[PDB]
């Protein structure tokens, strides 16, 4: 049912009515989106071409619209020459509107035909014509060809130079033709000639209209040709300084904004001096906001480090004082830009005679905060965003200010409206997440604030409870008191949405407070109106129950270890039964089931290990026969090697097969895998061959990023276990009981730090899938493709990538590794044709050519695997795992020859 | 002149093929000594002296290609050498 849509819509195309043909033409883009493979694309584009050739000039506009929309599918066209000839057969017509439409189609088609000479001749001929629609379409197509072709660029450089300063072709047409000079960056002397022509134009037509158009053109030429961008930044400083007009100044602002966003390393010191000095003596306020917005975007990059470079007192520098009087300005936006600049100076380079500004910086934030808290307007909300981002960055860069930072924030958490409680709770959440030592310093104060929310408004209430209980969970780095649980619970019994309690429960499951997760999951379990959502909530409840059982541990007590581990396994198994029941074909929950299954396997590896440590106290030294490994305990810990190493491999396999998670979920998977490697190394350093260890951890054990509290406690446990392993290296007997005690304490230390269900367990932001439509003949089901067993099978695998939303949010596909293998299904098994190829997609397409050698006699099983390679370099093992069946026939002449031989 | 051309679109199995240098180390003889040297259905017919038979098959063993040492020599052997020497008897023999 792939070409059937093509025959249906082209049956629509063979009508004699304009309406049905137009309907089919405008229905083509949906069909393009549904099947993107180039057979259908090429066929439908040729049909669009020979519908375009004969038409009543309104079908032509519709096909132009479809070509404009479906630009990313244009490179998939195979029979390019017939397509372009059918389109080009309308230039020689005498209807000027049809000609203009066809030049617009050529301009749309520019990507696939950069160096077609007759197209350039048609553009040049129609460009100096007298019909206005033809002229405008010619300028459009000249702009679109000039971005790709170079000989067209130089010839049209001469032509457009002549027609701009030809003193005919009135000012509207000149405004239309200056972007032709914008697209004109291909060669050095071409760029220089365009630069001279633009300078002559801007000094020759000193208007409001032409100066704006010419300056935007001139800066796009500068940002395209990176050979004299500082000259244009310089020229923009004289245009922003010495020009009385206002709109020219506004373009100078947006121009310097674009140039600072693009190439900030070219900004020289005197350029920043000129920008700051022009920002001082301006009488207006919107212009002030614009220049200091440009300086704020310039302050977030390495331009400041070039500005504050050794070989004057930086207190006397223009930028810092300008930041001061615009941080203490009346308008809110200019204050936000100034406090961004001051925060960025503080976070950047650490010269001594800047440190006093630190004090100014922090006071600035709270001053701005008490201006923008009590306003309730979207501009004030954006000012809140900017201020709180500056608060986070300021506390991040200089931690010794940070404590003062957080306490000031709590003051404005006492008196502000319901839209200001949120995002301040978020700033507190971020600061107390990465830097935890301050979080407890809130504790109880949030309690009374939370009490006030018992009698607050209703419109923004639910999000506000979500934010407050989230920052409560973040701040409670050690645990939560029973009274804290009681007050949170009674408040959300007082009023709740039902989805708010779900968000609170999943926040608690994220942080590690699994008892309140239990209680809210009970509340959800009584609730809710579907099958698999009920099973999902039951599974989450059981996981919270097992994790409270894991929190109920005591150090140096192995009996409680076995008991609580058994309770955790039984609650996890009720939970994994619920998860298996909750799985749906529409939403095939795969990360959750694998994560829970490997968690179960980790705790059972721990259980077998702890009872194996108990086996030395539960068996003989060996036997009467043994009198360099003696006893069954050696074989048992070798099995522990096998289980833990396989478990680490399975954690790695779960890491590689996701590709759609965030940094935190991946880092948590890394924590679990590192726990498996930790226990494996700890055992193979104590009992199984101490002799060839000889390492004593010759790597760094400090100075970590510590992006979460769970990460920090994991790393502390890791370092403590490695310290115990280094100390107890080669002093004692190979079996020992300090060795078993070391394993016991290691297992207790790993199970004390609870767990963290991360973001990918609950919500999925990025969804990427691959198609891989195999076409040797695609078969049907059990029917195999017949091969003649004297030639190879040209597989011809072709693929396309499907993105759920926001194309690539976290990681971007750079190249894709297709792997193919065979298997003799008759019963190594045909490993002789394992093949690998790297693909770089153009827009979404994958096109490779695979030859498979089927040689022996039988039915073979082709499997195709995908492997995404990202921009950094990590390979990711996703893919549909496509399998196809082949039967190997023989030539009867060859069969008779083999029988005779 | 070569396989590169008219031989590709005129080749007919079975055939009698006369190939390049009989030393079995360079020419088109190496290509047909491969490919076809997989079945006992075919044979290679060595016909020219002053190249060792078993030594020519030495890089090609192990091998299932049928081989017959059938050397054709036209040079005179020792009986007519004796006839020549008793016919035109010299003063010295080198």
């Amino acid at each position: 049912d792939a070409n059937s849509a093509l025959m249906e819509l082209d049956k629509g195309l063979r009508s004699g009515k304009l309406g049905e043909q137009c309907e089919a033409v405008v229905r083509f883009p949906r069909l393009f989106q549904k099947y993107p493979f180039p057979i259908l694309i090429n066929s439908a584009f040729l049909k669009l071409a020979d519908v375009f050739r004969v038409g009543n000039n309104f079908l032509r506009l519709c096909v132009l619209k479809v070509t404009q929309q479906s630009e990313k599918h244009l490179e998939k066209i195979l029979n390019v020459d017939e397509f372009v000839k059918r389109i080009f057969s309308v230039i020689h017509s005498n209807d000027p509107v049809a000609r203009a439409i066809t030049l617009r189609m050529l301009g749309s088609l520019a990507s696939i035909i950069p160096e077609r000479k007759n197209a350039h001749h048609s553009i040049r001929q129609s460009l100096d014509s007298h019909d206005n629609v033809e002229v405008e379409a010619a300028v459009f197509a000249a702009a679109n060809f000039s971005a790709q072709s170079k000989d067209f660029a130089v010839g049209i450089c001469n032509k457009i130079s002549e027609m701009i300063q030809g003193l005919a072709t009135p000012v509207d047409l000149k405004l239309k033709l200056i972007p032709i000079l914008q697209h004109m960056h291909h060669d050095a002397i071409l760029a220089s000639s365009a630069r001279q022509l633009l300078q002559q134009l801007v000094t020759s037509y000193p208007s409001t209209k032409m100066v704006i158009v010419s300056l935007h053109t001139f800066t796009l030429l500068a940002a395209s040709s990176l050979v004299d961008t500082p000259k244009q930044i310089q020229l923009l400083l004289q245009y922003l300084k010495n020009d009385p007009r206002k709109a020219v100044k506004r373009l100078a602002i947006q121009d310097l904004k674009l140039l600072a966003n693009k190439t900030p390393h070219t900004w020289s010191r005197e350029n920043i001096q000129a920008l700051c000095e022009c920002a001082l003596q301006t009488p207006y306020d919107s212009l002030k906001l614009g220049m200091l917005s440009v300086l704020s975007t310039l302050s977030g990059t390495i331009a400041i480090k070039h500005y504050f470079s050794i070989v004057s007192s930086p207190r006397s520098s223009d930028l810092v004082k300008l930041a001061q009087e615009c941080c203490y300005h009346n308008n809110r936006g200019i204050a936000a830009h100034g406090v961004r600049v001051l925060t960025n100076i503080t976070v950047s380079c650490q010269e001594k005679d800047l440190l006093a500004l630190e004090q100014d910086a922090v006071f600035g934030l709270e001053s701005l905060l008490v201006l923008c808290s009590q306003d309730d307007s979207p501009g004030a909300q954006a000012t809140l965003k900017i201020a709180l981002n500056c608060m986070v960055k300021l506390a991040k860069g200089r931690p010794h200010l940070s404590q003062s930072v957080v306490e000031t924030l709590l003051t404005q958490l006492h008196s502000a409206q319901d839209a200001a409680r949120i995002l301040m709770c978020h700033c507190l959440a971020a600061i107390a997440m990465q830097l935890p030592v301050l979080g407890d310093g809130m504790l109880g104060d949030l309690m009374e604030l939370y009490k006030v929310i018992g009698r607050s408004a209703t419109d923004k209430q639910q999000e506000l409870l979500v934010s407050l209980a989230t920052v409560i969970f973040v701040a409670s780095q050690k645990a939560l008191s029973v009274e804290s649980k009681a007050v949170i619970k009674q408040q959300l019994e007082s009023v709740s949405n039902g989805w708010t309690v779900y968000r609170i429960a999943r926040q608690a499951s994220r942080m590690g407070n699994h008892d309140m997760a239990k209680e809210l999951y009970q509340s959800l379990l009584t609730q809710v109106a579907s099958e698999h959502f009920y099973f999902w909530l039951n599974s989450l409840k059981e996981f919270s129950h097992a994790e409270q059982c894991l929190t109920g541990l005591q150090e140096e007590n192995y009996s409680s270890a076995l008991s609580c581990i058994a309770e955790s396994l039984k609650f996890y198994h009720k939970g994994i039964a619920s998860l298996t029941a909750a799985s749906t074909p529409l939403n095939p929950l795969s990360f959750q089931c694998e994560f829970v299954k490997l968690r179960i396997d980790l705790l059972q590896a721990f259980s077998q290990l702890i009872c194996t440590c108990n086996s030395l106290k539960t068996s003989p030294p060996p036997a009467i026969a043994t009198t360099q490994r003696c006893g069954r305990i050696s074989n048992q810990m070798k099995q522990s090697m096998e289980e833990f190493r396989s478990l680490a491999s399975r954690y790695g396999d779960l890491y590689q097969a996701s590709f759609d998670a965030d940094s935190a979920t991946l880092r948590n998977v890394e924590l679990q895998q590192q726990s498996c490697l930790l226990i494996s190394h700890a055992i193979e350093a104590l009992i199984l061959d101490p002799e060839s260890a000889s390492f004593q951890e010759y790597g760094s054990t400090g100075t970590a990023h510590a992006d979460s509290e769970y990460e920090r406690r994991m790393m502390s446990v890791y370092n403590h276990v490695l310290e115990e392993v280094e100390s107890l290296n080669r002093k004692y007997t190979p079996v020992s009981y300090m060795h078993t005690a070391c394993l016991c304490n290691a297992i207790i230390a790993l199970l004390k730090v609870p767990l963290s269900f991360q973001r990918y367990f609950f919500q999925k932001l990025q969804s990427t899938s691959i198609k891989l439509a195999l076409s040797p003949s695609p078969r049907n089901p059990a029917e195999p493709i017949a091969v003649q067993n004297n030639q190879q099978l040209a597989l011809k695998v072709e693929g396309v990538v499907q993105h759920g939303s926001k194309p690539g949010l976290f990681r971007k596909i750079q190249s894709v590794c297709l792997n193919v293998s065979s298997t003799l299904q008759s019963k190594i098994d045909n490993m002789t044709n394992e093949m690998e190829q790297r693909v770089e997609p153009h827009n979404d397409y994958f096109s490779t050519q695979f030859l498979l050698n089927f040689a022996i006699l039988g039915t073979h099983n082709i499997t195709v695997e995908s492997s995404v390679k990202d921009a950094n370099g990590i390979v990711w093992k996703t893919g549909p795992r496509t399998t196809i069946f082949v039967k190997s026939l023989e030539d009867p002449y060859s069969q008779q020859i083999r029988l005779q031989q | 002149p070569s396989i590169h051309g008219d031989f590709s679109n005129d080749f007919r199995q079975p055939c009698v093929v006369f190939t390049g240098h009989p030393s079995l180390r360079f020419g088109d003889v190496v290509h047909f000594m491969e490919l076809w040297g997989k079945s006992s259905l075919n044979t290679v017919i060595f016909t020219e002296p002053d190249f060792s038979y078993l030594e020519a098959l030495a890089p090609y063993q192990p091998l299932a290609m049928k081989c017959i040492y059938c050397p054709i020599d036209t040079r005179l052997n020792f009986i007519q050498v004796s006839k020549l020497l008793k016919e035109v008897q010299p003063l010295h023999v080198v």
